[PDB]
RNA sequence: GGCGACUCUCUGGUCUGUAACUGACGCUGAGGAGCGAAAGCGCGCCGUAAACGAUGAGUGCUAAGUGUUAGGGGGUUUCCGCCCCUUAGUGCUGCAGCUAACGCAUUAAGCACUCCGCCUGGGGAGU
RNA sequence: AAAAAAA
């Protein structure tokens, strides 16, 4: 009835960012956060190599380019059928964001888990890739159906 | 040439008529929603009653009319658009009357 | 067909393009044929099937493109949706659900764009930009949670709580009505942030309550202290200087006829019956223009203000009160001086010699509104044996009126004769009694006199062919008197004319057969309610109201900043005789500047007036919950009725309390009906009410239905 | 809300006096109601009478 | 049972007021006669009807409060006005009393008296 | 809700 507080992770120690701490856990298999841990600062370091940037500066463009601003919303009142236009709240902007991220991530054809998701967020920052297709996506589905809302 | 008439008015929910006629009731000219081309919910609306009326009106100007007696049938939504149409195109109105069977 | 269409779109597609209805169309692209106008139609409806063009709800056709939105201004709502009022009046509303805000607020001007499908009866549409923003100031009640402040907006329009940051505080405590200054806007989900800027007080201390409106609006407050140097260097008595080049009336008799109350008199006036039968009307107002010269300190302060406002308990004035109830008042027996319209007026109340000029007088004595009602109409023996040397002129003032209020109502001028509020307070600011504020004899009388050197000054003005300042009174909305006149056919009055070309004599038609009908106040009301309001000028555009073409407020500089422009351009014009091209250039420079203010300013004063009102008619109804009072049905809604009082208190009845059965709201009749019991609840039907529930801080009375 | 009739001491309404009756009908010229007139039930039906038997002359209308 | 346009012709009943007269000339009323729905059927005939506020008729007595229709008197009232008493009718509340209870309650279903119709377990059977 | 006009 009242919206459960969302559960308060620390902020990842490095980047001092909460967002990188929430890609960790969202990357975690069988609470092997070490794993990921380790996975993330590999990658984070692969991005400051070839960019020279720094990894939060691209992986933050990275999360805008990926985060959706309008979503599909299943609505069968009578018929309807209606894929009702949502506006993504800012916490699950952010959720879609890492979920993307990560789930295309695993699925690249690079060898490491490491390079793999340095080159998603590398695409991702250069506003291509399948990530940011994903959002692309929905919205053009929502631009489709955008009659109903 | 005649200068006095009627206004025949028709409101049904379907639909708006206008007939406009002489005083012994031959038939001057006439309009209606479903003549203008409008189709369905649209022929009900007050707005297509108002566009009926002035194009039964503007065909009444040619045969020469001035003054118009108003008489209205059916409850639909037409009526006090269609009679403001009638004084807008121009003719004057006398006075109107609900000749509802 | 093609062809057609894309000439129509290129015409739609002109940067001078307005949205226009079909007749607007046809007239606009001389369209003189039924067939062509079968064409328009027909290309209408496929223009507006494609999406090229859009029909309002107003039947007005615009580009959406151009939009695929409309400008306006947003009118929010306490529940937390809100409507689009667009630029183009002549436009109908856009609804805006309270998620499709997107941060917008009351007053702020946005761009909305149109939604293709609508939920309802009215057209929807999203914020998408918001170009000016209104609301910089928010009043309120101060909350205090353990690490942060909220503040709780007066404006309920503001549905959401002002955050304030623990260093924005300033000192206010639980309780405290405060003014707070916005440093942010909502965004997202984030509410809007600010900084307390003044504390008023605490939320239950006497007068709080109307000191939190003054602030809502943003009234002035305590004068500037170079202005009040200024008043406090003027003069108490006329310098002998000063009454060179000024006509001599002391000698004259001459008289104030104002509320026992009144301290800021304006106007003096005196009748002489000539012997051919005509009339000697001398007008001879408050010569402010004097004392408050241009760009000293009181003007800049009187040009900040606007006008006086006139709430329940105060008067905040437009000028001091050492100059407004000492030198520039006409207070009995004592030389004032003066500007004066001094008309010869025949038997049809014409106008056929004017002079306006610089005068000194001498009040003959102060009456008051009630003591020549005595004199004249229940030919009071002892009042008039007090007064015996001017009940003569009384009598003759009374002819005189009736003779301009005649010419008047034959001219066409709409008596809108309604009932209006007057609260009674004690000196704390409780409320005593809500009266009747009768317009007797004496009133009209001075009203007319008023009107006729109002209708004189601007006449002579217009001729001159000068920089002026004018009221003006335009003609009323077409289509909100389109449906005014619908309204008014259910009830059986028919007008004779058309909402785009109505002559004013037409509506007095419709509120002399409704005189002594139950239908009156609401028909009078609903004719209101299409009325555009009265502003001032530089152009000469007539006044619908009075029927005149030629109109101006002379006849009160005290608390009419427009009023003390006219005794200045007067000055100007008239007995200086500066009528040189700079003189004119700087005036025409300004006038509309002054216009649009003081224009804005006047409506700040009503809506606050109002709003102390209703506050205190809410306070008077707050020990009478569960009494039962007979009423009149002012309004019906999808939500219920609203019921009028016979000391004009307004309260509603939400349809949750209509408990005998399910009720639909027909708009065309005005009307709650019944389903199952046939009961028909009409506007201007006499009901019982009783009262159930009252909300001071929010102004509300609920009633609920004892019988019809 | 008073009696016209009563008031004014008026003991007969005449068919004849047509901008008497033209008080007490509408704008369409049905006749109004005794509880929107003030006027008493007595007068009413005599009142009611009047109009029918000018409507019959056709001194007043029966549908303006 | 019913009876709603208006006018005209003919005709019935009711109420108020004053008492000029009459001087118990009254009341009820089986039978009978007349009136009397869709009626049911050839206007005639049918002759019954929730033709049930489910409450015979007539009379007298027995707290109040309030509304309306047609009146009467007084009050001041110009008249109107409102105020008050009183009559007849029609309503809503509400005593006392009555009821098994629901209710009724000066329009009694209260308290009395006169006269009439009618009832006496359900069904069988309105056969 | 909603007009003049007054104050």
């Amino acid at each position: 009835k009242g919206p459960v507080a969302k559960r308060d992770v620390l902020p990842d120690p490095i980047y001092n960012s909460k967002l990188v701490s929430r890609l960790i856990n969202k990357m975690m298999i069988d609470g092997k956060k070490g794993k990921s841990q380790t996975i993330l600062y590999k990658s984070f370091d692969i991005i400051k190599e070839r960019t020279g940037n720094d990894a939060m500066e691209v992986f933050e463009q990275a999360l805008k380019n990926i985060m959706p601003v309008l979503e599909v919303k299943a609505r069968r009142v009578g018929g309807a059928n209606y894929q009702v236009p949502v506006e993504v709240r800012p916490e699950r902007r952010t959720t879609l964001g890492l979920r993307w991220l990560v789930n295309y991530a695993r699925l690249r054809g690079e060898k490491t888990m490491e390079e793999r998701l340095a080159n998603e967020i590398l695409d991702a920052a250069n506003n291509t890739g399948a990530a940011v297709k994903k959002r692309e996506d929905t919205h053009k589905m929502a631009e489709a159906n955008k009659a109903f809302a | 040439n005649i200068e006095s008439g009627i206004a025949h008015i028709r409101s049904t929910f379907n639909n708006t008529i206008v007939t406009i006629t002489d005083t012994h009731g031959n038939a001057i000219s006439w309009s209606s929603a479903g003549a203008l081309g409008f189709r369905g919910s649209r022929k009900s609306t007050p707005f297509a009653a108002q566009m009926a009326a002035e194009t039964a009106a503007k065909g009444s100007i040619e045969h020469g009319l001035k003054t118009l007696e108003v008489t209205v049938k059916g409850p639909g939504s037409g009526r006090e658009a269609a009679i403001r149409a009638l004084q807008a195109a121009g003719l004057e109105v006398t006075a109107i009357r609900d000749v509802t069977p | 067909k093609e062809a057609f269409m894309e000439k129509l779109l290129s015409f739609m597609k002109e940067e001078a393009y307005k949205p226009l209805t079909v007749q607007e169309l046809e007239e606009m692209l001389n369209i003189t044929e039924a067939e062509e106008f079968k064409e328009l139609v027909k290309a209408l409806v496929a223009l507006e099937e494609k999406g090229l063009i859009v029909r309002t709800r107003s039947d007005r056709y615009g580009i959406p493109e151009k939009m695929n939105l409309i400008k306006g201004k947003i009118s929010a709502h306490a529940k937390g949706f809100a409507f689009l009022l667009p630029e183009d009046t002549s436009l109908s509303d856009v609804f805006i659900p309270p998620n499709e805000l997107n941060t917008a607020m009351n007053g702020d001007i946005v761009m909305v764009r149109l939604n293709s499908q609508s939920s309802g009866s009215r057209q929807e549409g999203t914020v998408i930009r918001i170009l000016e923003r209104a609301i910089q100031r928010v009043v309120g009640t101060y909350t205090e949670t353990r690490n942060f402040g909220f503040v709780i907006p007066d404006d309920k329009k503001i549905t959401s709580d002002i955050f304030i940051p623990k260093n924005g505080k300033n000192g206010a405590a639980e309780g405290h009505k405060v003014v707070v200054k916005l440093t942010s806007y909502p965004e997202g989900r984030m509410n809007a942030e600010g900084e307390v800027e003044t504390i008023l007080g605490h939320k239950n201390d006497p007068g709080i309550d109307i000191l939190s409106v003054i602030h809502k609006h943003g009234l002035p407050g305590e004068f500037p202290a170079d202005a009040m140097e200024q008043a406090s260097s003027t003069p108490d008595t006329i310098d002998e200087k000063d009454l060179k080049d000024r006509r001599d009336l002391r000698d004259q008799v001459i008289v104030t006829i104002d509320g026992a109350d009144a301290k800021d008199l304006d106007d003096a006036v005196t009748v002489t019956k000539l012997d051919d039968g005509s009339y000697k009307l001398g007008v001879h107002i408050a010569d402010v223009s004097h004392y408050v010269t241009e760009n000293s300190p009181i003007d800049k302060e009187a040009l900040e203000r606007g006008t006086s406002v006139y709430l329940v308990d105060r008067v905040i004035p437009m000028i001091p009160h050492r100059l407004s109830n000492g030198i520039c008042s006409l207070n009995p027996k004592v030389d004032r001086l003066t500007l004066s319209c001094e008309m010869t007026i025949n038997s049809q109340g014409q106008v056929t010699e004017h002079e306006i000029f610089q005068s000194v007088i001498k009040t003959t004595e102060r009456m008051t509104y009630s003591d020549v009602n005595k004199i004249l109409v229940d030919d009071d023996e002892e009042l008039k044996q007090k007064y015996e040397p001017l009940v003569p002129m009384f009598k003759d003032m009374e002819r005189l009126a009736q003779i301009l209020r005649d010419k008047r109502m034959d001219r066409g001028a709409v008596d809108f004769d309604f009932k209006e509020a007057k609260v009674l307070v004690d000196d704390e600011g409780a409320v005593k009694d809500v009266v009747i504020r009768e317009r007797s004899v004496a009133e009209k009388l001075i009203e007319e006199f008023m009107l006729v050197a109002n209708e004189t000054v601007a006449e002579h003005f217009h001729w001159m062919n000068v920089p002026f300042i004018y009221r003006i009174h335009e003609e009323p909305n077409a289509e909100k008197l389109q449906k005014f006149l619908e309204f008014v056919t259910t009830f059986g009055y028919v007008v004779k004319g058309t909402a785009g070309n109505i002559h004013p004599r037409a509506l007095q038609s419709i509120l002399d057969a409704v005189r002594d009908r139950p239908e009156e106040t609401v028909i009078s009301t609903v004719m209101l309610r299409s009325m555009k309001q009265a502003k001032y000028d530089p152009q000469s555009l007539g006044h619908f109201g009075l029927s005149t073409e030629f109109y101006t407020h002379f006849t009160s500089p005290i608390r009419r900043y427009p009023d003390l422009i006219v005794h200045r351009l007067i000055r100007t014009y008239l007995i200086n005789g500066k009528v040189d091209e700079a003189t004119q250039e700087k005036w025409a420079e300004r006038l509309p500047d002054i216009a649009e203010h003081t224009s804005s300013m006047e409506r700040r004063a009503v809506d606050a007036e109002r709003e102390t009102d209703d506050l205190k008619k809410a306070e008077y109804m707050l020990d009478k919950i569960g009494e039962e009072f007979d009423g009149m049905i002012s309004s019906v809604t999808n939500f219920g009725m609203f019921v009028e009082l016979p000391n004009t208190i307004e309260g509603l009845v939400h349809v949750s309390f209509m408990t005998d059965d399910y009720y639909r709201f027909d708009e065309q009749h005005f009307a709650m009906i019944g389903e199952r019991t046939g009961n028909v609840f009409r506007i201007g039907d006499e009901i019982t009410v009783k009262v159930v529930d009252v909300n001071k801080d929010e102004r509300n009375i609920d009633f609920e239905i004892v019988g019809m | 809300k008073v009696c016209y009739f009563t008031s004014n001491g008026i003991t007969h309404i005449d068919y004849k006096d047509v901008d008497l009756l033209k008080k007490f009908v509408s704008e369409r010229g049905k006749i109004l109601p005794r509880r929107v007139t003030g006027t008493n039930a007595k007068y009413q039906r005599k009142l009611t009478a009047a109009i029918k038997r000018a409507r019959q002359m056709a001194l007043l209308p029966y549908v303006s």
